[PDB]
């Protein structure tokens, strides 16, 4: 089973920088792209193959296709890592968009040069026999990174049927010129929507309150927000880079954890141990399914008050002991509620440490995080329907930056905002009725 | 942004000057 990775934007270059980087520090990969142990002959307890290739000098190329439009911040990882990524996977324009321009014109490249793009990741596709699906990384803050991300998840969705889709977005925190980069984030939600199978989002405000929390002396720690979503993405596909008893596909991960397709959703959760004053904080596998319900935890800023969940999956990776898993799990069946018209999902996923790194192995000392099904995502989504919910009427310096199909056409440019905004208020009202019980 | 890419650039400089 091969997965297939896609970044875009800057900020996609650089959570795939991090994330590319904490992969070859496990697996023990290097700077180079060789083999860190002293004899080859032995065999290995892990299966590298799911994310690199392999050839016969003993090289693992990351088969990750990254897209850009200034090669200006792109050229920074391959000369940090040289060798290590293909140079014939990058992608750059030439005379494009303009600097923090909308989406419009990243979208109007993307259908321009759609053809290349699509044969590039068919060449790269051939390259194996086994294959399972995509991931996407990017932000909906940024224009022709979200525009160049929604073109080819449509390309994605239409063209391969028996293919499962994942993304990894990234929302801007609350701030004041973002009114702008809401505006066509609005527009940008519309694909992730109605093609992406699987999503998780990110937002900037909790991620700098758990950089402040953990990390000293923060200012501005744009780079541990990378760390975090690397160490977050890392411990997801743990399961699948190292082979265990149930899970090793992600469609049986996502299954547990997507009902019918209109509340796929989810929300993250991470245990103050990182993965980069780590020694502390990790006591116990019963203190880390303590912890994992506190709100201080959760990768978005939320409000604690009765959380409805439909469903939640917890991995814990370490030496784990059955018993304090049982009690966990019993008092948080109590604890935790879910709606009466389902069934209680609550999911673990014990999983193996890295036996590549020279870890400092403790015998109680375990690492874990989680995934849930929320109904507090609505809240980010109304945190910028309130900015456009006033200001789109005038439009002054809304209509500047062309935001649309079509030049000056804002006839088209307004139905199209409409349609957004009413199948976001169709997402709200899904959200609604299932929280409202009104099918019991 | 630059400013605070190079404040940054100064968090590692004292990381890596308290690791030497
Ligand atoms: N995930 C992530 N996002 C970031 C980080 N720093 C900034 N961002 C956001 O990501 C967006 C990237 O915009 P981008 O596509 O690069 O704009 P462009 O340079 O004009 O192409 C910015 O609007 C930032 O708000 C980071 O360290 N990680």
């Amino acid at each position: 089973g091969e997965i297939i990775t896609l970044q875009a934007g800057q900020c996609g270059n650089h959570v795939g920088k991090f994330l590319w980087s904490q992969l070859a520090k496990e697996h023990a990969i290097g700077t180079d792209g060789l083999s860190q142990l002293p004899d080859s002959s032995t065999e290995r307890d892990d299966d590298t193959k799911p994310f690199f290739r392999e050839n016969s000098r003993n090289k693992f190329t990351p088969r990750a296709i990254m897209m850009d439009s200034e090669p200006s911040v792109i050229a920074d990882v391959e000369n940090t890592f040289r060798g290590f990524f293909d140079p014939r996977n990058t992608w750059v324009a030439s005379d494009g968009a303009s600097a923090g321009n909308s989406w419009a014109n990243g979208y109007d490249i993307g259908t321009r040069n759609q053809d290349d793009i699509l044969n590039k990741i068919d060449k790269e596709i051939d390259s194996t026999d086994n294959f399972e699906g995509f991931q996407l990384l990017h932000s909906v803050a940024g224009g022709t990174g979200s525009g160049l991300g929604s073109n080819l998840l449509e390309a994605l969705c239409d063209r391969y049927p028996k293919k499962i889709l994942t993304t990894y977005s990234v929302f801007p925190a609350r701030s004041s010129e973002v009114v702008v980069q809401s505006y066509n984030t609005i527009l940008a939600l519309r694909r992730l929507i109605e093609d992406s199978d699987a999503t998780v989002v990110f937002d900037n405000a909790s991620l700098l309150n758990i950089s402040g929390k953990v990390f000293r002396n923060p200012n501005i720690d744009l780079q541990h927000t990378n760390q975090l979503i690397s160490t977050i993405i890392s411990s997801v596909t743990n399961s699948i880079r190292f082979p265990s008893y149930m899970y090793s596909s992600m469609s049986s991960i996502y299954s547990t954890l997507i009902p019918s397709p209109e509340l796929h959703f989810l929300s993250p959760s991470f245990t103050p141990f990182t993965s980069d004053d780590i020694a502390h904080k990790g006591h116990s596998s019963y203190d880390v399914m303590l912890d994992l319900l506190d709100p201080s935890n959760s990768l978005v800023s939320t409000a604690m008050n009765n959380p409805t969940y439909f469903n939640v999956y917890n991995t814990i990776i370490g030496n784990v002991e059955p018993r304090q898993i049982s009690r966990a799990m019993t008092k948080l069946q109590q604890r935790i509620k879910f709606p009466s018209w389902s069934s209680s999902a609550m999911h673990v996923n014990i999983g193996r440490r890295s036996p590549y790194l020279p870890l400092q192995p403790n015998e109680n000392e375990v690492s874990g995080m989680m995934l849930s099904n929320m109904s507090t995502v609505v809240n980010v989504f109304e945190n910028a329907c309130n900015t456009f919910d006033k200001v789109f009427a005038k439009g002054a310096f809304l209509n500047n930056y062309n935001v649309g199909d079509l030049f000056q056409s804002m006839q088209n440019v307004q139905d199209e905002f409409a349609e957004s905004r009413e199948v976001v208020q169709s997402l709200m009202e899904d959200y609604v009725a299932a929280e409202q019980d009104s099918y019991l | 942004e630059i400013k605070s890419l190079k404040h940054e650039i100064k968090e590692l400089r004292k990381e890596k000057n308290d690791t030497l």
